[PDB]
RNA sequence: AGCACCGUAAAGA
């Protein structure tokens, strides 16, 4: 099992430090600076930050986790600093876009020596420091590029958002891969299994790590709630954590007595000179019609909406003279002059990054957004509220998790100019006060993997000598967190001192998982060319390997059964959409002849694979794999790619714009790699083919620049 | 030619499912990409040096793949560069696994742990590239005493 | 309260949208003759692309710009 | 929470 040595240090009330180490390397603590401090800031550091800093100072990875808003960002800017004093490299890795862009504006504004990359630009690569999303980062650890002998420094921000299921393994994957001879740090929220984590990280390069975690904030909140008519906010807790549910008590007294409300909460939320406010709905037509609802309400000056007019309009001139006149910039562009604004992921990114600023600055007071800014901004406000609890994520239209509660929550809170924040919750339902409990005052949810296996980690793992894939699972953490639920049964042996257990859990102490499912993916990529005998790789590996945003043996596949061979520029763009796009819709569409054959041989190509799938039992379903590739978009990207006005595509379909400029973007990244893949095999054709269709997709908006940059 | 496939080499056809090759028996180590490598090097220039596989081209190592003295990875600077001679002197060996293959031909190889990098005193031969069974684990140590 | 912008915001780009010596024997002095190579100076000249009825009006323009 | 589907009672012409 992983011997691990974890211990605590003697320091003062405002936070808690502890180290990870190997299980027979005793204890020296952290040593002071030595000469000039790399980067001196105007006020004083908390004790937990410049106990990061002391950290950083030795050289020694960490792991911080506190509450956003309590300037965690400053450990980050110390060791960039320090990397940039010893000609060192170092690295940020942030998965969202818009944030990667504000955090690289920022240090360039800063330092002045600095390197964007990400799917869409690339800025000076050359930079001692890279900002960047983290796919990138393991594409490189990969193919091994010539950044991971420069880089000391790693560090991460948003490692729980590595609790999801769909790139938890990224994260994961990227620090397997990472030298022992690195140092890095993660900046996280608050999570109580760090001890776990940091052992991890340990047992996983034999180095020692650091832990920092503390519920500190600068900003204390109040929470509220409001139910349904009552006219009348009522406390629950107070900055001092004390916990009052008479309150509690009184408002579902009132629910239970109950049998244009959210705009009497503003109104009164405005009366109180409460502003800014959030809203938080978690859906965008609730949004929308909240914003109709209230457009009469002015929460401006005049001499605002002339700077807000100012500033619209250099921002949106880059465009066109006829993308002006779209009719989400007009219906919007009111909104704005009023002071009440609209943000979800079913905008165009330009408007989004507008209204971010116009945010930062204050020209907008009441927002609705949905879940952006719970993650990827800095950007708090004096107060918050919730719409309701109830969501909808993955399957399940599940309650709000404490998690995502607390993650929106930080949001309110400004530094200096407010003594508190107004936290706010709306119900219309009976809840005892032990969900009420749980979900205000519990917890954040512990920090759990996913790592579910995949083909193109089995692929571009077949390429190496010196890694295999076994390595990979019994070094993840979904293996290194199944060593504290083992002593239960093993406990349960060790009184017996049954047997059957005894036997079988002792050979499955320190073994591995998720075993068959490995087996069972090289069969198929055996039975499908693959891989071979010997479990090494074959030429469509290699065309395969290429690939990473879709499903790339089925793509091979059309490749090497000769579609592409036989279509026209245009067609393929839309077989590919058909895989980018993932959303369903009202209505599903007529489809000329010309445009639906093609559709057809993929459709059977993939039912091959679904029976090759089968046989090996994947536990997959038939149904699904072959639907879960949606051609709701096919025509629309045939009409784009014939040279047409974006006003006559956001028509012909009941679809927001957002996911479109999404599915077009994917696409082409898409179309970049397929262009890659042919260059692989050795055909000219299909490359000059998906090249031209390239050509095809950019013309205005789709792929309009970053006001961030 | 004239809406008909041609042979050009000597050799059997293989038809993957709709793709179809030839596979001579004969020929000059084509540039894969995670393919290990071994290879004696040829010249030094300002900015990396050149090597010579059994390639149709000057195989390329960057000074920015070499790995350096144990771990000491900071970044690469002008002392580096003229360390660039007195390290890797000119004829020395390198086994090494391909890094990427340009359009040009050419293989630019890389370093991707201290397994690889240069190599002892050992002795070698020089045969054809068409016999080695494309499988993994190219480095063997074997019980009769040595390694391979 | 506020009237004017931030200046983080006002930054971004789509917003912005020796000695001398006195010689008696040659201070108020000037060249006399000077060497030339240039048949410009020495002889006017047309305007090199032109066009004539119809091609390329672009260069007609150029032709009745440069040639005046 | 919502959108859709089905049945049910009632009013006018
Ligand atoms: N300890 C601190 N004391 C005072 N102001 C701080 C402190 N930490 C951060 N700030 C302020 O917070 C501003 C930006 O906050 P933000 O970027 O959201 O912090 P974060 O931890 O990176 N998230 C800075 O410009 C500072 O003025």
């Amino acid at each position: 099992m992983p011997r691990v040595k974890v211990q605590s240090v003697e320091t003062v009330e405002g936070c808690t430090h502890e180290v990870a180490l190997p299980a027979e390397e005793d204890y020296l603590p952290l040593k002071p600076r030595v000469g000039k401090a790399a980067k001196e800031y105007p006020f004083i550091l908390d004790a937990f930050q410049r106990e990061a800093i002391q950290c950083v100072d030795n050289n020694q990875s960490v792991l911080v986790s506190a509450h956003t808003s309590a300037g965690k960002t400053v450990c980050a800017e110390y060791a960039i600093a320090l990397a940039l004093r010893e000609k060192q490299r170092v690295i940020f890795t942030s998965p969202i876009k818009a944030l990667s862009n504000q955090k690289y504006r920022e240090m360039y504004e800063e330092f002045q020596d600095v390197g964007l990359m990400t799917g869409d630009v690339t800025i000076n690569p050359t930079a001692s420091c890279l900002v960047m999303t983290t796919e990138i980062l393991r594409s490189m650890l990969y193919r091994g590029s010539e950044v991971m002998r420069e880089v000391a420094w790693v560090i991460f921000d948003e490692i729980h958002y590595m609790r999801d299921s769909e790139r938890g393994v990224v994260w994961e994957e990227t620090i397997i891969l990472l030298p022992d001879n690195v140092h890095y740090v993660f900046l996280s929220a608050t999570i109580p299994n760090a001890r776990q984590f940091a052992e991890w990280i340990c047992h996983l390069h034999k180095q020692p790590c650091h832990v920092i975690y503390t519920d500190y904030r600068p900003t204390p909140l109040q929470h509220y709630i409001f139910p349904a008519g009552g006219d009348g906010l009522h406390l629950v807790v107070d900055e001092n954590g004390d916990f009052r549910e008479d309150n509690f008590n009184t408002a579902m007294q009132v629910l239970r007595d109950a049998g244009s409300n959210v705009f009497k909460i503003v109104k009164m939320i405005m009366e109180r000179n409460f502003q800014p406010v959030i809203i938080f709905s978690f859906s965008k037509k609730d949004c929308e019609a909240y914003a109709l609802q209230m457009t009469k309400l002015d929460f401006n000056t005049d001499e605002e909406k002339k700077m807000v007019e100012e500033v619209f309009s250099n921002a949106i001139d880059c465009l066109s003279d006829e993308d002006k006149k779209l009719p989400q910039v007009e219906h919007v562009l009111p909104l704005l002059k009023r002071g009440i604004g609209i943000h979800h992921g079913g905008l165009l990114p330009i408007l989004k990054e507008t209204i971010e600023i116009l945010f930062s600055e204050g020209l907008i007071k009441a927002l609705f957004a949905t879940e952006t800014f719970a993650m990827g901004i800095n950007m708090p406000a004096r107060t918050v509220l919730f719409t309701n609890a109830r969501k909808f994520d993955g399957k399940d239209f599940r309650w709000i998790s404490s998690g995502e509660y607390i993650q929106m929550s930080g949001r309110a809170g400004r530094r200096g100019m407010d003594d508190r924040g107004i936290v706010i919750l709306m119900v219309d339902e009976k809840m005892s006060p032990t969900i009420g409990k749980q979900l205000l005052k519990g917890s954040a949810d512990p920090l759990n993997s996913a790592f579910h296996l995949t083909y193109n980690m089995v692929l571009n793992l077949l390429r190496v000598e010196e890694i295999n894939p076994e390595y990979m699972l019994e070094k993840s953490f979904y293996q290194f967190q199944h060593y504290r639920a083992i002593p239960g049964v093993v406990e349960k042996v060790k009184n017996s001192e049954d047997i059957k257990s005894a036997k079988r859990e002792l050979k499955k102490a320190r073994t591995v998982l998720q075993m068959d499912e490995l087996k069972c993916r090289k069969r198929v990529l055996r039975r499908l060319g693959f891989a071979t005998s010997s479990d090494v790789i074959e030429m469509k590996g290699r065309v395969a390997c290429e690939i990473s945003s879709a499903d790339e043996l089925l793509l091979t596949e059309m490749m090497f059964n000769g579609l592409f061979n036989d279509l026209s520029a245009e067609q393929a763009t839309a077989l590919l959409s058909c895989f980018v796009f993932q959303e369903n819709s009202s209505e599903m569409p007529k489809l000329t002849e010309q445009l639906a054959g093609p559709l057809r041989q993929m459709q059977e190509c993939a039912k091959r694979i679904a029976k090759v799938s089968a046989e090996a039992k994947l536990e997959i379903d038939e149904e699904t794999y072959l639907s879960s590739f949606k051609p709701h978009l096919m025509d629309v990207v045939y009409t784009w790619a014939t040279g047409a006005t974006f006003a006559h595509i956001c028509k012909m379909t009941d679809v927001f714009e957002g996911s479109i400029i999404r599915c077009m973007r994917r696409l082409e990244e898409l179309l970049r790699q397929m262009c890659q893949a042919a260059k692989a095999i050795g055909n000219t054709e299909l490359e000059n083919k998906f090249a031209e269709g390239i050509t095809k997709i950019k013309r205005d908006i789709v792929f309009a620049a970053s006001l961030y940059l | 030619g004239e809406e008909k496939l041609i042979a050009s080499v000597a050799g059997s056809v293989e038809r993957v499912n709709k793709l179809i090759c030839v596979k001579a028996l004969k020929t000059r180590y084509i540039g894969e990409v995670g393919d290990i490598v071994v290879g004696r090097i040829t010249e030094v220039q300002q900015k990396r040096w050149k090597v010579e596989t059994n390639s149709r081209l000057d195989s390329v190592l960057l000074l920015s793949s070499m790995n350096l003295p144990g771990g000491e990875l900071r970044r690469r600077s002008a002392e580096d560069e003229l360390a660039m001679r007195g390290f890797l002197q000119e004829g020395d060996l390198i086994s090494a696994e391909v890094q990427a293959v340009f359009s040009d031909g050419a293989v630019s190889l890389h370093t991707r742990s201290l397994k690889y990098g240069k190599l002892g005193q050992g002795v070698l031969v020089q045969v054809s590239p068409s016999l080695v069974k494309r499988q993994k684990t190219h480095f063997h140590d074997l019980p009769c005493g040595a390694s391979v | 309260r506020k009237t004017r912008l931030s200046k983080n915001l006002l930054r971004m780009k789509f917003m912005q949208r020796h000695w001398y010596l006195d010689l008696p024997e040659l201070k108020e002095k000037e060249s006399f003759i000077i060497e030339e190579q240039s048949f410009l100076l020495c002889e006017d000249l047309l305007y090199g692309r032109m066009s004539f009825r119809g091609f390329n009006p672009e260069v007609e323009k150029l032709m009745l710009q440069m040639n005046a």
